[PDB]
């Protein structure tokens, strides 16, 4: 059976995976190709049933392609639209349909990168119009815009617990710290060599002065804020590293993502303890089980939902 | 009216977005021919073998669509020269698949970012896909006026924005391009698409794009204020360069998303449409001037060739033109016989190259306005036109026209005259051999006599224009040298072009000639001060004449004889264009050379840099005597 206004056809081309503190799997998938290019949300009560469509809890399909994903609480579904959109869509109290909630075109191109800030109430979106937006996501309108940068914007990132901090990495070859609270809000980090261009970033669920990023050559680097001159880095992927996932453990794991078609699960010296070469075509997505905390689910653009076994 | 296309970056089912945007008043659309977020490997498996579509299909439209209503894009992941050679290798590959996609659908363009200074892999890329096949497709360079690294907002604190002029580096996007452009060759299917930004740049910035090829301007949404009642307008500042890009005719470009929800996006678009229908109007010169705009012509040698019969009647709805010769031998009849003379002196009047008659006419209504006696003689070497004017003598003229079938080198005159009178004038003044025509004729002009015109000048100013220097370079000729057309000038309704310096006096003759020895060979040097960095493409030429007194004629842009239509500028271009840095002087060389049997100029820029010197010996142009 299929749910109400859900269609019978899922996108092949699987752009988010993420889990509910519950356990429900939240799925973001876009048509990259083919005659309609457009984008879907669907949500799995039962993750093992996933990327099968007539086996879903939700589904509803979106006008253009969902380039990113965040979960708003545990009803909320924050969009970084194709569009130049950003759209929050809201659950259904019996959680059976997906509703549109907002939908604001404020980006002047497709917005690449969505995050929410801790409180839950705000958020901040990254685009390829070079643009940053602080969201009000009550108000639905554009609290701020920075145009920090000078290339498009990769991969924005909310600070765990301070809803005036994120990261902000472009194809600029900027990794911008940012304090809503200073007059000048962005801050110029990291290491002391140019390098490669940054493409993912994450901050350390536990250390709030540490994060990590990988760079499109296929490093991953162990950042701290204080330092601002690198520490710890290893050459994990032989392609771009699309996103960077750490483990819910009290001690945490790093989930590598790539466009070497591979994920790697790396330790606090960025060591290999795992990897895994499941999927035929990119790696866009890593969740770990909110419920089994050695489970990693993966998506791809080969339509394919792996779930992983972390020892 | 306008032609105006939207750009989008994102376009779900295409049937369905042109129709919008169609609907919106759009001409055009420019979308990506792949989804602009799928990005393909060429080299490493497993994502190598991912299976198809790559793309929807070229069924989704008409041929005529695809060929009239699609500009392609690039995709933005295409990065040919990324510092990782993975990224470089797969760029190359991705791109040559999209360009060749983009021919195989009949579009007429295509949309090619310069959003760094190097570009020289993209440019290989380029330059391969355009000798892959002869196609009549145009490609679209993307380029900002204000590169986004210098319109940043100013909240790094540990990085902040330059305050301190930098009067070159504010010109780094127009070098992204020069460098671009000078790679591929100067293809003519290589074009510049100008984003326009919030805040403009310094005048000498936006004119830098003088004389550059802008097929379209981008103006992005983001740009328009809102006015009172809530409509998208800009600044004044804005409107003075969209009505300069009005003038190059170029195609205006919608993009980014709407902020003006109350209103629709034909509203962007009516504004265009509004501010196109409120430009000063186009005067006699510019509507007698359209269709010429940088059309090169041949200068017209009258003398080795007969004019067709409409060359005359172009040269001849002309009325400043024979007001100014009325007058002018009005006011010289006057100054030869006083009232008490005005029924006993005759003036021996000659007409020298006299057309089909306009001169003569000009010459009779100017007798009767002076209220003085003349004799009027009609000499015309070109049988066809001496037809019609002695059809004129006949039915109109009388006794009082003698028309001469002859050259008036070679003509024996029965009687000395009082006033020559003719207009053997060129855009460069002596380049239809006005002075050895006039040597040729004064022994049978009296001691005392005037020739009208009795002086003129020609003048010459830097110019810069990659469209015209293009323009030329297209005019090789099989069975000559393959350089010739560089050798030799041409007469231009010069149009998208950039002046360098203000125009200066090169060569003069006076007539009559009172020299003993009478040499119409000249070199002159002139030193043109450059206020601005640019590229010199050729040199503009332009005349003055005095027919008589204060009655004068004239080309040269600041004294330019309001009305005349009829005489364009000439163009001397140069082999390889030079660059000048602001501060610098153009030192060019002119010669006038001459034998028995033709006239010929050379010339040669000495100054930042050397040239070659220009149609040496006339081998590549000459006027023949
Ligand atoms: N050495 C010479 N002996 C006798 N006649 C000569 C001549 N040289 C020229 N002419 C004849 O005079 C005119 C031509 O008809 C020409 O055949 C004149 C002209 C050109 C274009 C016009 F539209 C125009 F109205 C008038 C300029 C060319 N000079």
């Amino acid at each position: 059976n299929l749910p109400p206004n859900a269609p019978a056809c899922m996108e092949r081309q699987l752009e988010a995976a993420r889990y509910r503190s519950d356990g429900a799997l939240l799925l973001g998938a876009s048509s990259l190709s083919g005659r309609c290019w457009a984008g879907s949300l669907w949500l799995f009560k039962d993750p093992c049933a996933a990327p099968n469509e007539g086996f879903c809890s939700a589904g509803v399909q979106t006008e253009a392609g969902v380039a990113d994903l965040t979960w708003v609480g545990e009803r909320g579904i924050l969009v970084a639209s194709d569009s130049g959109a950003v759209e929050l869509w809201e659950l259904d109290e019996n959680e059976t349909l997906i509703v549109s909630k907002f939908c604001k075109y404020e980006h002047d191109d497709i917005v690449s990168t969505v995050s929410v800030l801790s409180s839950g109430t705000q958020a901040v979106s990254g685009s390829k119009d070079i643009c940053i937006k602080v969201w009000d996501l009550a108000q639905q309108v554009v609290l701020s815009s920075y145009r920090a940068h000078a290339a498009q914007v990769t991969c924005v990132a909310a600070s765990p617990h301070k809803d005036s901090v994120f990261l902000s990495c472009s194809e600029d070859n900027r990794i911008l710290l940012w304090d809503t609270r200073c007059p000048k809000p962005a801050s110029q980090i990291g290491c002391s060599a140019p390098g490669y261009l940054p493409t993912s970033l994450a901050w350390h669920p536990q250390q709030s002065e540490v994060f990590v990023f990988g760079d499109e050559n296929g490093t991953v680097s162990l950042v701290d804020t204080k330092s601002t001159s690198c520490v710890l880095s290893s050459a994990v992927h032989s392609q771009c590293v699309t996103g960077l996932v750490f483990s819910p453990h009290s001690v945490p794991f790093l989930a590598s993502l790539s466009e070497d078609c591979s994920l790697a699960v790396l330790d606090s010296s960025l060591s290999e303890l795992f990897r895994s070469q499941a999927h035929r075509d990119f790696v866009r997505d890593a969740t770990w089980s909110p419920l089994n905390h050695s489970l990693l689910t993966t998506v791809g653009w080969d339509h394919q939902v792996v779930h992983h076994v972390v020892p | 009216r306008v032609s105006s296309g939207r750009d989008l970056n994102c376009v779900p089912e295409i049937a369905d977005t042109l129709g919008a945007v169609a609907k919106q008043g759009f001409d055009f659309l420019c979308m990506p021919v792949f989804h602009p977020r799928f990005k393909r490997e060429f080299i490493q498996e497993p994502a190598k073998n991912r299976p198809g579509p790559q793309t929807r299909s070229d069924l989704l439209l008409s041929g005529r669509d695809w060929n009239t209503l699609i500009v392609g894009k690039l995709s933005p992941w295409i990065r040919p020269d990324s510092k990782v050679e993975k990224i470089r290798r797969n760029s190359e590959a991705a791109m040559l698949q999209e360009l060749n996609f983009g021919a195989y659908l009949g579009l007429p363009a295509f949309l090619l970012p310069l959003n760094q200074e190097d570009n020289t892999n993209l440019a290989r890329v380029l330059t391969n896909h355009i000798h892959t096949g002869h196609h009549s497709s145009m490609f679209w360079m993307r380029v900002p006026l204000v590169a986004p690294e210098d319109l940043r907002d100013d909240i790094i604190e540990n990085a902040p924005t330059t305050h301190t002029e930098e009067y070159s580096g504010e010109e780094k996007t127009w070098m992204w391009w020069h460098n671009f452009r000078t790679l591929c060759d100067y293809s003519k299917r290589i074009a510049v698409a100008l984003e326009i930004g919030a805040d403009l740049p310094s005048n000498h910035v936006i004119d830098r794009w003088l004389g550059e090829p802008i097929k379209a301007a981008i103006l992005p949404t983001s740009i328009f204020l809102t006015n009172k009642k809530g409509f998208p307008v800009l600044s004044k500042m804005h409107q003075r360069l969209i009505f300069r890009l009005l003038k190059l005719e170029v195609q205006f470009i919608i993009t980014g998303t709407n902020h003006h929800s109350e209103k629709e996006f034909c509203s962007y678009l009516q504004y265009l449409e509004y501010l196109s229908q409120n430009r000063p109007p186009p005067n006699a010169y510019e509507l007698f001037a359209k269709g010429y705009e940088d059309y090169l012509q041949s200068p017209l040698q009258p003398l080795m060739d007969n004019l067709e019969s409409q060359t005359y009647e172009v040269f001849e709805k002309d009325p400043i033109k024979y007001s100014q010769y009325q007058q002018a031998i009005y006011k010289c009849l006057l100054d030869r016989v006083p009232e008490e003379e005005k029924d006993t002196n005759v003036q021996v009047l000659m007409v020298l190259g006299a057309g089909r008659g306009p001169l003569v006419n000009a010459s009779l209504r100017a007798a009767k306005q002076a209220d003085r006696r003349i004799k009027l003689y009609a000499v015309e070497k070109n049988p066809n036109a001496v037809v019609t004017l002695e059809n004129w003598q006949f039915e109109e003229w009388g006794s009082q026209v003698t028309v001469v079938s002859s050259d008036m080198r070679e003509w024996v005159a029965p009687e000395k005259a009082d006033i020559i009178v003719s207009e053997l004038l060129g855009s460069f003044a002596d380049n239809e051999l006005s002075p050895e025509c006039l040597d040729g004729a004064q022994h049978f002009l009296k001691d005392d006599g005037v020739s009208i015109p009795g002086e003129y000048t020609s003048f010459l100013a830097p110019i810069s224009s990659s469209k015209l220097y293009n323009e030329v370079r297209a005019c090789r000729e099989k069975d000559r040298d393959p350089e010739a057309q560089f050798e030799m000038p041409y007469v231009v309704r010069l149009h998208n072009f950039h002046q360098l310096s203000a125009p200066q006096p090169c060569f003069t003759f006076s007539h009559p000639n009172r020299d003993p020895m009478i040499d119409n060979n000249r070199y002159c040097t002139l030193e043109f001060p450059v206020e601005v960095n640019t590229v010199l493409h050729g040199f503009a030429g332009y005349f003055e004449t005095v027919l008589y007194q204060d009655i004068t004629l004239s080309i040269r842009p600041e004294t330019h004889s309001p009305g005349m239509f009829s005489w364009f500028p000439i163009l001397f271009p140069i082999k390889q264009p030079i660059t000048v840095r602001e501060g610098q002087t153009i030192c060019v060389r002119f010669w006038r050379c001459s034998n028995s049997k033709k006239v010929w100029y050379e010339w040669a820029v000495t100054a930042p840099v050397c040239s070659a010197i220009h149609n040496p010996t006339g081998r590549s142009y000459t006027i023949g005597l």
